[PDB]
């Protein structure tokens, strides 16, 4: 009908799934041991977007986890819906990569991808009218950042009109734990804009900051950082599992956030997120989730949007709201900043409403965006990977993996090339 | 799920086990204080062989 | 500790199911069926 | 001897830490030495043009 | 799973060993016999029998066989597999030409069989752990030679080196600097990482901190095993990061011919001083970048930091992680090369650190271990190069190596790889600024 | 009859809060460390 | 958050960190093991054991001072490393403690410095103690604020410090010590709080009945000046006053940092039976010659800068009529740019007692710290009695011996000068 196949990539994509699918079963009512439940006839109308059926009134996973190393998976496999998975789909190496993007990529990867490309093509068959897959994955690893560009490559061969989402892990120069991480992040945004349908930029330091100021957690896990991504994307394919008033899905926001096809990069953000000391004071409505949404504090990327102009803006409301207020308050945000949005479109904003609220919760946003301020990461990165290549630091790494030397000179070039053209769409007069 | 999903638990669980990492701490202490008893008993006797 | 407002359950703070045994081919047969008391 | 007093030590439960939660390998072990998913088979799938699986289009 | 294989040489290394190998026995939990009481978090360094035992992947070797009759005789006569304990009946006697071509060459093939055996016995290898000194004809010329048969007999596999360099003031040879010269070439061009310790300065960072007057080896010993248990704590137990050999290893050497970290630990305080001191994240990683801490009697700041692996340990948080990161990146005499802005390699994990009974170390809930490639090694080098040169010049202690039958030349043609070695240096040392 | 069904539902978010409020107590008072696993010698 | 570190030098900074430590051991209920059985976090810090730490660096020279406290009821209080001794001290010689023996030691205390202040988050400033007379506490001394001052531009070094007194004395050659000092005091101080001895003997003598005291009952007293100027930072008070308000409102010119002191009321209990205490009576001895701290007469000076610190039963309304009487009086007199000259903070918590100490439990107190050119006439004895001696060069060889260039003498003799100079303009009254 209308399915999912949702890819998994590294110990940031296993721990970032299965806290999302630990969302999504309860968004549908589903047990650790994998039955439903519920009382909610709404709820079983639309369960096969990310399930498939199984005897016993039991709904299997849909998905494809992958890693280079034995280590991650039982922590999956342990956890708090460890048991709804099935083994065959959990597929995975005996030699991880060490942060080494051109292992992943060629030399280990090569041995693997073989039997991940056979699972994901029985899901692919087994549903009836796929609608395009899906990933979760880090630029800053050996194997999502590796493994998994090598992975989109080849089904974008194989499905090149299904849609291709990707929720890839941007590092940060604030705070980084690879020394080697410049050499992984060029080499992948390279494969990023070739073969990508759509990607959102999320960065941990933001997640940091928003749970220091907002939330005020004391101490956070990456636990909290992986409900934050989760929230965000069931905020996506929300209006495609539930009716609504106005309804979209993935490709009616594809074909509407996308100009011109070097342009993919957006900056996802959540609109209800209040302190305990915030849920007394507060009278939820239309206007306070624009408020808290348009904050650029309240991005979960890692650049301010004031230094670059709106190309399109998203934003997919959640719950029972009125739509004139709706529908006022994004032409309010339009007209109040004369400055921020670009002169050759108007009317930036796509909006869409899903009646079903999200879970606990009475009253929702999420936001897709494109500005100018992702060309702020891009130079950064360039900043530093530049830095390391002059000298050819760290090179003998992947110089001895077998590949050449300007394969690196080609991913900067490109990479350049990028921002060169984003920074011209900034300076563009409309008459 | 419910143990994941709470943080005062996890300061309550620091704080108690730090008040037990001092207790076990004060029982080395006292391995240490026996040890140096032992050492000072050695050198007495071989003071009385040397007499 | 993002979401320890009250969880509120919407569908369940407000038959077929009898009728296709929670089963969503049966569901899907029955609302192109009618069939739903 | 000096070499003795390596191994000189009773086992008294103070020396040992407060928790122990080490890798369990009782799952994944099992599926690395089985074969992994694969599918050698004959090509099943049926053939659909998508948006409307046979209509009753005529006259 | 993943294994590591120890292969201990010299006395240096089997004391080393035992030390290390009483931590490993009372973390897992193995009695002195070798059975449980009561997963298999033991598999890197213990493989399992039918009848609930647990056998050692530790290959000790030594030339005389007195260092290894009093292991065969102590608590743990039982727990270590006789055939891996090999002996020797003659040893070298500080001679590197000695432990290199005549005296080795006799049980080279009995220690490669046995090694063979435990290979064959590990199912998927990670590494193998070298422990020696640089001053030992033995733990020189032995461990010289068996790197270079174990090169080509796997040659793509893990070889981590831990190494006893001599000390700059106090030294417990005369003819040490000759074997310490020779040996340089096998750790250059046949060594994937080395962590060369001098004990001076850890006898100073004992006196100095644990407040323990008159040390031993025993005191050494059980800190070098600390820091062995941290490099291999993120593979035995679980950690939100871990890190495997393989990711520390990229995230360390710029170059081939740069493979020569330097290790510091903290916190390592008295139980007494321990009382009164909180012991946070920012404090331990402050600690770990005084150069009074360092196990090597030079100054980073000297010269600069190139690259800097990260492993805590115990009930760590990212966020002060992060923080502490940030503090260490705003301070200025702490200085990073004009090619590297970002130089950290972070791997955390959950256990925290046990503690042997009547060790030194007082239990601390959380630690630190850093392994930080700077530049400021050379100067070690030069040292042995200038003590080595006026040695050399009056050809003293030469005639008994010629005797033992190598070429002269080779002394001329190791001094000259190290001086090479040390004009990389400080060629990695010159900024492009 | 929209004002009070909107009341009540404010109410059971008010009971819901105390009911959780409650079980952080509950295992507030109950002490563990265990993690499934003992140390072997203990 | 508020937080201070004493940095107590000498003999008398040990003796004087037994008498005041005690005070805020007992001030906040700190056992002598260090348990409570956050008003305690501006001096003490916590531990994971429940432990609080003074936030203290005791150095001394010699090291049977320090080891009184090594021994003492306080032994577990305190942290060893804190605790810093030298072998050999410099036997009452500038020069020892500055070129030969103040290099011994002066880089170990650094190191301890850095630890105690990366415990503290927010630093506002250094108590620092010590003394004229002997040689660590003035040699010493000297070196350690020229390295904390090029490494701490901004952090406050307040001064308490011993000054010889106008007649007694305890040594021949301090007046060449007192005078050398002079420079550190100057260009690397921000505040000063010179005491000589004789004043406190009368004032014992006089108002506390002791006929016969000693350095302890000398120490206590010291004990209060300190305790009533942090006792804004460490309780609420109605008026609070930190460091940067006072030393702000009290230094006219750069050059001038040199106030006096006053505590009131001083008085024994037997005497406080017959004496109704108010703020009107309290504050008129903090004006009384006889009870001035410093061995000067201000009658003959003229005020240009006044401190008031009131603390306990205190209520506004009575202050500013104090105020008002004080200044409708001819013998105080202020200056001619200075036509308010005031300056109240207030703090609630009276001042507490000890046993067997000498004050009265009372429920209001005083601090004064007025500053005035009548301390100009105290200097100018000690230029009298130092060209008196210089003249015949006693005593030189010694400090030549060690290594100090003889011009220096010379030099620190005319920068006092100097400093004499500027006070008299400042006591001049222009148009
Ligand atoms: N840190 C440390 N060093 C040791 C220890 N035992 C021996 N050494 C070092 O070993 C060096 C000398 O070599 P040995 O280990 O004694 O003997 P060897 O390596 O077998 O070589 P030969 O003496 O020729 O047999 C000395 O410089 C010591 O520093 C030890 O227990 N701890
Ligand atoms: N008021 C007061 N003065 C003190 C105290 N202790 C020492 N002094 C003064 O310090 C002067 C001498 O210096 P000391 O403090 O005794 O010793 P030092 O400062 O360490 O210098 P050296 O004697 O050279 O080691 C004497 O003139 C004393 O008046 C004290 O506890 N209270
Ligand atoms: N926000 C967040 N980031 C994570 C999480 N787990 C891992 N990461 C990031 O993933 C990076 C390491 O990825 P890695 O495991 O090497 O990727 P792989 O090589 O593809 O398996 C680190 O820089 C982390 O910042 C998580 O749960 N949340
Ligand atoms: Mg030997
Ligand atoms: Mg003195």
């Amino acid at each position: 009908m209308r399915e999912i196949v949702h890819l998994q990539a590294g110990q940031c994509g296993n721990q970032i799934g299965a806290k999302f699918w630990e969302v999504i079963s309860d968004e549908h009512g589903i047990d650790p041991t994998g039955t439903y439940h519920g009382d909610s006839d709404l709820q079983l109308e639309r369960i096969n977007v990310y399930y498939n059926e199984a005897t016993g009134g039991k709904y299997v996973p849909r998905a494809v986890l992958v890693d280079l190393e034995p280590g991650t998976m039982d922590s999956v496999r342990s956890g708090p819906f460890g048991q709804i998975f099935r083994p065959d789909n959990f597929v995975f190496g005996q030699s991880g990569a060490g942060n080494n993007w051109a292992k992943g990529h060629y030399t280990e990867g090569a041995e693997l991808v073989d039997s991940v490309l056979d699972v994901v093509r029985k899901e692919a068959e087994s549903c009836d009218c796929l609608q395009g897959f899906q990933l979760t994955h880090s630029l800053g690893g050996g194997t999502g950042s590796g493994m998994g560009t090598l992975l989109i490559s080849k089904i974008r061969e194989e499905y090149p009109d299904r849609i291709m989402n990707t929720f890839s892990v941007v590092p940060s120069p604030k705070v980084s734990d690879t020394v080697v991480e410049p050499y992984n992040a060029t080499l992948s945004v390279h494969q990023l804009v070739e073969n990508t349908d759509e990607t959102y930029c999320i960065d941990n330091e933001a997640l940091y900051d928003i749970c220091f100021r907002t939330l005020k957690l004391t101490t956070p896990t990456y636990g909290d950082l992986n409900h934050l991504v989760s929230a965000t994307m069931s905020g996506v394919t929300t209006c495609l599992r539930f009716p609504g008033q106005l309804n979209a899905d993935l490709r009616k926001l594809a074909v509407n956030m996308v100009p011109f096809p070097r342009l993919h990069f957006f900056m996802p953000g959540f609109a209800p997120l209040t302190s305990r000391g915030s849920q007394q004071y507060r009278a939820l409505t239309v206007p306070e989730l624009t408020q808290q949404m348009f904050d650029a504090k309240n991005m979960m990327a890692a650049c301010d949007p004031r230094h670059g102009r709106y190309l399109t803006v998203a934003a997919v409301f959640r719950g029972r709201m009125s739509m004139k207020e709706v529908d006022e308050q994004m032409l309010n945000v339009q007209n109040k900043n004369s400055s921020y949005f670009v002169e050759w479109i108007p009317n930036n904003v796509k909006t869409a409403v899903c009646d079903i609220p999200p879970r606990g919760l009475k009253m929702s946003a999420t936001f897709i965006g494109n500005s100018t301020a992702i060309q702020e990461l891009f130079k950064r990165i360039s900043e530093q990977f530049t830095a390391m290549f002059r000298r050819k630091a760290f090179l003998h790494w992947y110089t001895g993996e077998g590949m050449d030397e300007m394969e690196f000179t080609e991913a900067e070039s490109n990479m350049n090339d990028l921002v060169s053209e984003y920074q011209q769409y900034q300076d563009a007069t409309a008459e | 799920q419910f143990r994941e999903r709470c943080e005062e638990l996890r300061t309550k669980l620091a704080s108690i086990h730090e008040k037990k990492v001092v207790e076990e701490r004060n029982a080395q202490i006292e391995f240490n204080k026996e040890l140096k008893r032992q050492k000072l008993v050695e050198e007495h006797l071989f003071a009385r062989l040397w007499e | 500790n993002l979401y320890l407002l009250g969880y509120q359950h919407y569908f369940q703070s407000k038959g077929n199911y009898s009728v296709h045994q929670n089963s969503h081919e049966r569901y899907q047969e029955a609302v192109r069926k009618v069939l739903l008391k | 001897t000096s070499a003795s007093q390596y191994g000189a030590f009773s086992p008294r439960p103070f020396f040992f830490p407060c928790k122990f939660l080490p890798q369990e390998q009782a799952f994944t072990e099992h599926l690395k030495t089985t074969g992994f998913y694969q599918n050698n088979s004959l090509n099943v799938g049926p053939d659909r043009t998508r948006t409307i699986d046979s209509p009753n289009y005529q006259h | 799973m993943r294994e590591c294989i120890s292969i201990h040489v010299g006395q240096a290394g089997v004391q080393i060993g035992n030390a290390c190998w009483e931590l490993y026995c009372l973390e897992h939990g193995i009695q002195p016999d070798g059975q449980m009481p009561s997963d298999d978090s033991f598999n890197t360094f213990f493989s399992e029998t039918g009848a609930g035992k647990h056998v050692p992947r530790a290959v000790f070797v030594d030339l005389e066989p007195t260092v290894v009759d009093e292991v065969r005789t102590g608590t743990y006569r039982q727990l270590f597999h006789p055939e891996q304990l090999i002996t020797g009946k003659e040893d070298a006697a500080n001679n590197y030409a000695r432990g290199h071509y005549t005296i080795g060459k006799e049980i080279v093939d009995l220690v490669l069989d046995r090694i063979r055996k435990l290979a064959d016995l590990c199912t998927g290898l990670q590494g193998f752990l070298i422990f020696h000194s640089f001053g030992g004809g033995t733990g020189s010329g032995f461990a010289s030679l068996l790197m270079e048969r174990l090169s080509v007999d796997y040659g793509k596999k893990s070889k981590l080196e831990f190494a006893i360099y001599p000390a700059p003031q106090v030294s417990t040879a005369v003819v040490e600097p000759y074997n310490s010269i020779l040996t340089t070439h096998t750790t250059l061009e046949h060594s994937d990482c080395a962590f060369m310790v001098d004990n001076e300065a850890i006898y100073d960072i004992c006196r100095r901190n644990l407040d323990i007057e008159r040390p031993t080896y025993t005191n050494l010993n059980r800190l070098i095993g600390q820091i062995v248990s941290s490099i291999t704590a993120s593979l035995r137990f679980d950690g939100a990061l871990n890190v495997d050999l393989t990711e520390f290893q990229t995230n360390l050497v710029p170059y081939p011919r740069i493979h020569f970290p330097l290790a510091t630990y903290a916190p390592v305080i008295s139980a007494e001083k321990a009382y009164h001191e909180q012991l946070s994240v920012a404090e331990i990683t402050n600690a770990c970048f005084e150069p009074a801490n360092q196990m090597v009697k030079c100054d980073p700041r000297h010269g600069k930091y190139m690259a800097c692996c990260m492993l805590y340990r115990g009930d760590v948080v990212p966020k002060d992680v992060n923080a502490a990161i940030a503090t260490i990146k705003t301070k200025r005499t702490i200085q990073f090369v004009d090619w590297c802005p970002t130089g950290f390699k972070v791997g955390i994990n959950y256990q925290p650190p046990t503690v042997v009974p009547g060790g030194d170390l007082a239990k601390v809930q959380r630690a630190v271990c850093m392994l930080s490639n700077t530049t400021a090694i050379a100067e070690a080098w030069a040292r042995l190069d200038h003590k080595f040169d006026l040695m050399y010049a009056k050809r003293a202690f030469v005639h008994w190596y010629v005797g033992e039958g190598m070429e002269e030349g080779e002394f001329s043609e190791a001094r000259e790889d190290l001086a090479a070695l040390e004009k990389d240096y400080e060629e990695v040392g010159v900024d492009s600024v | 009859a929209e004002k009070e069904e909107e009341r009540q539902e404010f109410e059971a978010g008010l009971a819901a809060n105390k009911a959780c409020l409650d079980k952080i107590q509950r295992i507030l008072s109950e002490n563990q460390a265990l993690s499934q696993n003992v140390h072997p010698m203990r």
